[PDB]
RNA sequence: CUUGCUUCUUUGCUGACGAGUGGCGGACGGGUGAGUAAUGUCUGGGAAACUGCCUGAUGGAGGGGGAUAACUACUGGAAACGGUAGCUAAUACCGCAUAACGUCGCAAGACCAAAGAGGGGGACCUUCGGGCCUCUUGCCAUCGGAUGUGCCCAGAUGGGAUUAGCUAGUAGGUGGGGUAACGGCUCACCUAGGCGACGAUCCCUAGCUGGUCUGAGAGGAUGACCAGCCACACUGGAACUGAGACACGGUCCAGACUCCUACGGGAGGCAGCAGUGGGGAAUAUUGCACAAUGGGCGCAAGCCUGAUGCAGCCAUGCCGCGUGUAUGAAGAAGGCCUUCGGGUUGUAAAGUACUUUCAGCGGGGAGGAAGGGAGUAAAGUUAAUACCUUUGCUCAUUGACGUUACCCGCAGAAGAAGCACCGGCUAACUCCGUGCCAGCAGCCGCGGUAAUACGGAGGGUGCAAGCGUUAAUCGGAAUUACUGGG
């Protein structure tokens, strides 16, 4: 009964994934009211908390189909998961997406129905058609009160807690008075006799065709349990909490390459999952986003590098209290840093204290080729040259030199490319760059031969070159026939994807 | 550093035999000495004063195995010294350990004695020195170590040895290859041609 | 600026009446023997130099005068009185 | 106040100190009165190893200099009787 | 409840220790040359001086009092940050006694100070708070020594005469005040002086020097790194504490710029180490440790040290090593030239025999390490074999560099060569393609259909992990001539 292993059992995660326009920058905003804290969807930002019970972090993500390539590796940091979906959206091909990538490693999932101010679909048809376009079945605790704006109440069932709803409390944090009885007159005299008896026919309804709660199935994720509650309201999330309490586990094991390695170890397991577009009032520092599950940290360790084989002392660790990056504090294992890198480090390399082996990671995909840096304004490219470049280590950006030393590639693995044109007006960003349409077409597969036999691959073709980031040479991308000729040519490799 | 090129192009350059390819054979004949530095070497030239300077300074220089630098800096150190400047300067390039290795007869060529002294064999009172440009001190004795001493690179070359002047300033016992050095060696015996006056004043200048 | 030895700042504060009070009593006293020269009395005068001499020399023990000032205080005041008598 | 210290000259990884009679306001290779012996930390069986002229050392203690560790080592290593 | 096994409230009674009073340090160490043409620096003297910490000598260290923080109760402010009413200690503060070669004064005479703590104990004495004996350390006053700082004078330390007059606290004197101290340093009175063509006043520029580079020397530019001094700490001004600041990480005021506010008011000054925006052609890591030196405090152990000792990056500069050595003609293939005979690349490459310097890997492994801690013995000290100082002697030991320098073994020539030039100056020649077009060039200069000068191929020369170009200084330039011109 060592409190190290006690304090283990109180860090969990949820990192929040949903559709796009689901509401999760309001839900954030309003967890940081119940804890005491305080285009779209472009951040990522980790919420530790100052929670009363436990510690559970929050790890947000963009939630597109061009974005979220994020959440593909960091769905893996994440042991939990929450979904929330609209009614007027319902079950799309974002959450077909998202499902697609948590039935691999069986997560467990809470979801949460959000904007209850709107128009709302019978909830049986709901549940239906997550039940049918998911194929995974679900058990409903709750359901508010009728159509439209009625949505005035939240009526328990393993709780037996009936509540009350009040409108425009978006700003400050209120309490409606409790009702206990479930049979209550006085309940059905302040909400609506005949809506009340449509509800308990409701709840009748879910009784008769529905199952109940599991806990060693719940692991797996096969009966995800839902929740319902407005993100406006300040109403439907304050009960989210104690679910987040009871319901999510210990922090589950992670693969390496020998066996999983488990919570209550040491060798601390925190390799780096992005490389975040990063805000820039005096520094850059990258981001380290971290999985230092196993083992409590130390303010004077000494990590090491296992892809490069070096003892690098890092002392200087991040907390991210309430969003803003605190001072040098060591905290307790379950927790995600940041740290001061400074182009040494990419997505996915590992740390251990001696055990030289490797994660199964890196779900990265394989970009394509939008088109090109023209450089309007001409007067001092070193902006672009070194900022870019710190870009190009990113997931979602890697910048491709040509030899002529003009026009050059911005990768992109989406489409909208107005992230980068954004992220062009900052301190150490002055340069504008207007997109036009130049046709280059299929993504550059980045390979690098052994020694001996790429010299005259080089040799043989030297105007067909291309510099990437990270000193990398694909072959060069203008059409599928020249991929066949390239693999024509026989270049025999040590193979490393880089993506 | 070294040279590491055509040691035999740089004889018929020069005109007189530099020594670099020496061996085991004699007098070879076999570039078409003194009628063919290259693809020009019928031509006559003119041979002006800073002509003569230059071929004389590229002589001694690859006889000695020295660059410009490093020749730089050993007329430096020969003028600050006394007597005469030229003297001094060919006493320098004798002082060379390679050079020294190289009157012993350990070793055909001047490249295979720099070779020899590199590879830790050449030991000097008991101290190894693998860099030729070890100044030689008087009153040393010079040895080859027992785990390099013999292994048939010593011996047919010392063999050559047996073809040479062999020079009054040093002694070499020939039975367990360990010489000994002796008095500086006279302007008046060191192989008695080549010209120190015009280097002294090529690098008056 | 933020400092673990701003004692030696509101100490001072502290110094700088306490010290500088005995100073200004000090130098009343002194002015107090300029009256008797504008008085013409030699037995005030004398009076006055008898109650300024063992507070001014104690002020030059406690380090606030180096005495060389309450010195020449007393040497040219000494001038004085005896000139006028 | 006075003291007879080691000044830390040399090149890296090649220590050789200047025991010297300096002020302790002063810095390490900064002003000093004059200089008295020397001592090399890497002078292993030689011709010479360390000098150290106790005749001035001797006329600063008559004149109060607070002797270091170091350069007391020093004095201990030049005996009067060994 | 395994009754001396464990649970546990009080308790400063100990080892020790947030905060508070107090002592010292913070004026050293570190950073920059903004300002400065003499208030600065260097050389050489001098008196009208101070000097904590270090140390020598001679004496004292006696007897008392009042407040206050911390701590309590209330209360203002969001915070920063206090106020009111009480309690208490000191090596904190203030009187009284007491003085001398100390201060004043010609003398007579007057006045001037403190602080006690820690270790051990025989007799006596214990209101059982302890006195008392001894040792160590601290305090006060003077005379000194050294150090450092303050002050004065002479010489030297850029340009401009298209800067020829400048000055009114100005020049000096008397008297008062002030400074650790002479001093128009500062005020009252008197005279009209003072500087200047041997450059006064004004403008621009600039930290000064030991030194660096070049030069035979004399000279010229520079003074970046090492070191001494000066000046500065966002700008200006001002004082207090303190021996030493009119103050980098102290205070206040005024101004500029960022940030918080509950908007009443506050926080800040990287010309520190790191790191960032911008500038520019151009310059590094938000690293380890007090292991050693030095600085601060403490008796000591111990604490801090972005100085330092290093580690990482940059061929920025110097130096060394290697990228193989010996042998090897069919004088092979390919390229270039040709009078198409042949020559050149070329012992170069292939082949064969050895070796592995340096990288990769696996093992030993110094030195930078002196000290400090515990225990024992001896000599001092003292009543004391107790405490304390010193010296031998026994034990456990103190490394960031560090997967250290260095040594041994494994494997395989295996992983390691570029850059400039080729008309003369100045080292090296031809062919092909344009054709006064493209172009090269440091100067003579070439290219107008046979280019040793442009571009390509071959070959050679020079330097070498560097090579060319650009920028600056000196020499050549006796073309700034003082050496040394007309
Ligand atoms: N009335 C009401 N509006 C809501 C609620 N939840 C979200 N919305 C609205 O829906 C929109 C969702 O905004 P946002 O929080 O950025 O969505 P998002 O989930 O972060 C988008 P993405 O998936 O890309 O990250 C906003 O206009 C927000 O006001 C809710 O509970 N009630």
């Amino acid at each position: 009964l060592s409190p190290y292993l006690q304090e283990v059992a109180k860090r969990r995660t949820f990192a929040i994934i949903s559709h796009p326009d689901a509401g999760k920058t309001t839900i954030t905003e309003k967890v940081l009211l119940f804890g005491q804290a305080i285009g779209i969807s472009i951040t990522t930002s980790v919420m530790q908390f100052p929670y009363h019970d436990c510690l559970v972090n929050l790890l947000d993500t963009p939630g597109h189909e061009d974005f979220s390539e994020d959440t593909y590796r960091t769905l893996t940091a994440v042991d939990c998961c929450l979904m929330v979906i609209d009614a007027a959206k319902g079950v799309e091909d974002r959450t077909r997406k998202l499902m697609e990538v948590t039935r691999l490693r069986d997560t467990p999932i809470l979801t949460f129905m959000n904007k209850l101010d709107r128009d709302i679909r019978d909830p049986m048809e709901l549940l239906d058609e997550v039940e049918n376009e998911l194929k995974i079945g679900c058990a409903p605790i709750t359901w508010p009160i009728g159509c439209g704006k009625l949505f005035k109440g939240v009526y328990h069932l393993y709780k037996d807690e009936t509540y009350l709803y009040q409108s425009g409390k978006g700003h400050t944090i209120q309490e409606v008075r409790i009702v206990k009885g479930l049979n209550n007159p006085d309940l059905d005299a302040a909400v609506g006799e005949d809506l009340a008896q449509q509800l308990r026919d409701e709840l009748e309804l879910v009784k008769g065709a529905s199952n109940e709660f599991d806990k060693e199935l719940f692991l797996a994720g096969e009966i995800t349990p839902v929740f319902f509650g407005t993100a406006l309201g300040n109403f439907g999330v304050d009960h989210m909490l104690d679910g987040l309490v009871e319901w999510a586990p210990a922090p589950m094991p992670r693969q390496t390459d020998t066996r999983t390695v488990e919570a209550s170890e040491d060798k601390f397991t925190g390799f780096v999952f992005k490389i975040q577009a990063n805000m820039d009032p005096k520094h850059r520092d990258r981001v380290a986003f971290m999985r230092v599950v196993s083992g409590k940290y130390e303010k004077g360790m000494k990590l090491r590098q296992v892809r490069t084989a070096k003892d690098v002392v890092i002392s200087d660790a991040l907390t991210f209290m309430a969003g803003d990056r605190s001072h040098v504090e060591e905290a307790y294992p379950g927790d995600i840093l940041g740290l001061h890198n400074h182009g040494t480090i990419q997505i996915g390399d590992t740390f251990t204290q001696g055990e030289m082996m490797k994660f199964t990671g890196i779900p990265n995909f394989a970009p394509e080729l939008f088109r090109r840096i023209r450089l309007k304004d001409p007067l001092k490219q070193k902006q672009l040259l070194k900022g870019l470049v710190q870009l190009s280590e990113e997931g979602a950006v890697q910048v491709f030199r040509p030899i002529s030393n003009n026009d050059l590639i911005v990768g992109a693995v989406g489409v909208l490319q107005f992230d980068v044109v954004v992220a062009r007006l900052k301190s150490e960003y002055n340069v504008e760059a207007v997109y036009e349409s130049v046709n280059v077409a299929t993504a550059r597969w980045v390979e690098c031969a052994d020694a001996k036999k790429f010299e005259e691959f080089k040799r043989k073709n030297e105007s067909q070159l291309a510099l990437d980031g990270g000193d990398n040479l694909a072959y060069i991308a203008t059409s599928m026939v020249n991929l066949r000729l390239a693999q024509e040519r026989y270049p025999d490799v040590q193979f490393h994807q880089t993506r | 550093a070294r040279y590491l090129g055509p040691k035999l192009k740089l004889s018929r350059r020069e005109g007189t035999d530099l020594f670099l390819k020496s061996g085991v054979r004699a007098i070879d004949t076999k570039c078409k000495i003194e009628q063919a530095p290259g693809q020009h070497g019928a031509r006559k030239p003119r041979l002006s004063d800073y002509g003569v300077q230059l071929r004389e300074k590229q002589k001694v220089r690859r006889i000695y195995g020295v660059l410009e630098r490093q020749f730089r800096n050993y007329y430096k150190e020969a003028a600050r010294l006394k007597g005469n400047t030229g003297e001094n300067l060919l006493a320098l390039l004798e002082g060379r350990l390679d050079n020294v290795v190289y009157r012993m007869g350990f070793g055909a060529t001047r490249a295979e004695a720099r070779q020899l002294v590199s590879h830790k064999a050449i030991m000097v009172n008991g101290r190894v020195v693998n860099i030729a440009s070890y100044q030689v001190s008087p009153n040393d004795v010079v040895s080859i170590r027992e785990k390099a001493k013999k292994q048939s690179r010593v011996k047919a070359a010392l063999e050559l040895a047996e073809q040479r002047e062999k020079p009054t300033w040093l002694e070499v016992d020939a039975g367990k290859m360990e010489g000994t050095f002796k008095r500086k060696p006279e302007r008046s015996d060191l192989s008695a041609d080549i010209n120190e006056h015009l280097i002294v004043e090529l690098y008056s200048k | 600026n933020i400092k673990s030895a701003k004692k030696r700042a509101i100490q001072s504060e502290k110094a700088r009446k306490h010290n500088a009070s005995r100073r200004s009593m000090m130098r009343t006293f002194i002015k107090k023997v300029y009256a008797a020269i504008e008085a013409g009395d030699k037995a005030a005068a004398q009076k006055a130099f008898n109650e300024m001499q063992p507070i001014v020399d104690r002020q030059a023990a406690k380090g606030l005068i180096h005495k060389n000032k309450a010195a020449r205080h007393k040497a040219n005041l000494t001038a004085q009185i005896n000139k006028l008598a | 106040m006075v003291t007879i210290r080691l000044a830390r000259h040399g090149a890296k990884k090649r220590p050789f100190y200047q025991v010297v009679v300096a002020d302790s306001r002063n810095a390490r290779n900064g002003r000093f009165i004059e200089r008295v012996g020397f001592f090399n930390p890497i002078a292993s069986e030689k011709e010479e190893g360390t000098r150290l002229d106790l005749d001035r050392i001797a006329h600063w203690v008559g004149q109060g200099a607070t002797i270091s560790d170091r350069v007391a080592a020093l004095i201990k290593e030049v005996n009067k009787a060994a």
